[PDB]
């Protein structure tokens, strides 16, 4: 395997150069804000981001090793959570809005026009906010975002051998968040405070997901919102 | 057969 | 100030241990075979009484009771089914294959398959307990864990002061791995897979209380007032 | 009125 090779700064600049590009919406500031609408622009976004995500998980490493299966399993279980933490780490600089693209950001007065959605653009928000006060960097932003990938689907997959090879993934990304805080001049019990902190805002990011991934049953059956055909083969591997 | 399955196959 | 974070990390250690609820017993019928009725009656009967000592158990963790009660509601609400779990996997370890919700109530995935949805949790917590097993993981971490659950799952939904009791918890994880001769890498590996793991309970944990909203709809067995009012603010 | 702020202050 490559992956396990590969050196703390190796990891980083091949995570940094893997990073998808921020897409654009297709908001008319001019027309006004319906819930069908607003959903429609998200759903519209989400869709082309996934495609994205898909061509950036091929270059997580360690992630190629894995099979085709497990690959599917990974990105179908993780998607919600890959999509909110970028729409999270985007937002950062915006305090109380969410920059779902470079010409959509919105405050939370605006998510109420979809019921029920915004209880979750508050959970959102604080995320945003705790990343700004840590002072979240990049390089530990792609660590967080493929410890997602990788994690979020190995407990619920005779051949074990691909979940230990996942943890030595898991562990190498370790390894790479200790090394980019030491550099950062961080003392060893800051270092494993903050290691923590990082990953205790990964199960916030979970509850955020399952959260949303119930609210997206609903539009799909209330039917209000069409869904492309693959965030609805996306939707239905969670229920 | 999914779209997910297809998509990461493509090379 | 809080008392807590004038604890070192011995004295956190001992706290939470002297704080652990009692393992409680099911009902003493030697019915092992279950219907998807009795099942239930027995797993919501077993929840409510250590719900009971969870309540307690919250009280003793250091620093839980520095907040106002409004507070300690909250994060209460929000982590009640992780800590049930997380005791759940706990004293399963030693019993793989098997979930031990009582030590007269020992059950498989077969038995799962009584309920609508419980066999695909029943895995999961299985899964849960092998990682645990694999990993060798200490009561001392255990406790530790528990109540990270506890000062974690409900902070964002609301505040320096439970963050704070956060790291000393995290000081006490680390603390606990480096007198059982953890190197440093092993020290950092170690704590991450072990909150890599909460994420995987929050997960359990919202699709458990989504099958336990379904159980109220379907009536299948009458539920408490006290547990309504759990399953509640979860909606 | 909440059951759980009865047992909290107990
Ligand atoms: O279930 S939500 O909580 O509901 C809302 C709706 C409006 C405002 C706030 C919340 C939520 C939140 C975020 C997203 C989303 C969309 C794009 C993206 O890149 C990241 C997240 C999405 C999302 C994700 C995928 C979709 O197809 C459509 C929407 C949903
Ligand atoms: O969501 S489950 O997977 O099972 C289903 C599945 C479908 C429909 C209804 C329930 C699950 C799993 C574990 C528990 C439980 C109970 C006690 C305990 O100490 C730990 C876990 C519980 C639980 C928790 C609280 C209760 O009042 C009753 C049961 C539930």
């Amino acid at each position: 395997s490559l992956a396990l090779s590969l050196t703390a700064d190796q990891m980083v600049s091949a995570l940094l150069d893997a990073e998808p590009p921020i897409l654009y919406s297709e908001y008319d500031p001019t027309r006004p804000f319906s819930e069908a609408s607003m959903m429609g622009l998200l759903t519209n976004l989400a869709d082309r981001e996934l495609v994205h995500m898909i061509n950036w998980a091929k270059r997580v490493p360690g992630f190629v090793d894995l099979t085709l299966h497990d690959q599917v399993h990974l990105l179908e279980c993780a998607w919600l959570e890959i999509l909110m933490i970028g729409l999270v780490w985007r937002s950062m600089e915006h305090p109380g809005k969410l920059l779902f693209a470079p010409n959509l950001l919105l405050d939370r007065n605006q998510g109420k026009c979809v019921e029920g959605m915004v209880e979750i653009f508050d959970m959102l928000l604080a995320t945003s906010s705790r990343f700004r006060m840590m002072n979240l960097q990049g390089e530990e932003f792609v660590c967080l975002k493929s410890i997602i990938l990788l994690n979020s689907g190995v407990y619920t997959f005779k051949s074990l051998e691909e979940k230990d090879h996942i943890h030595r993934v898991l562990d190498k990304i370790t390894d790479t968040l200790i090394h980019l805080m030491a550099k950062a001049g961080l003392t060893l019990q800051q270092q494993h405070q903050r290691l923590a902190q990082l990953l205790l805002i990964l199960s916030h990011i979970r509850h955020m997901s399952n959260k949303g991934m119930e609210h997206l049953y609903s539009m799909k059956c209330k039917n209000v919102v069409p869904l492309s055909d693959l965030l609805l083969e996306m939707l239905d591997a969670h229920r | 057969h999914k779209i997910l399955h297809r998509l990461l196959q493509d090379s």
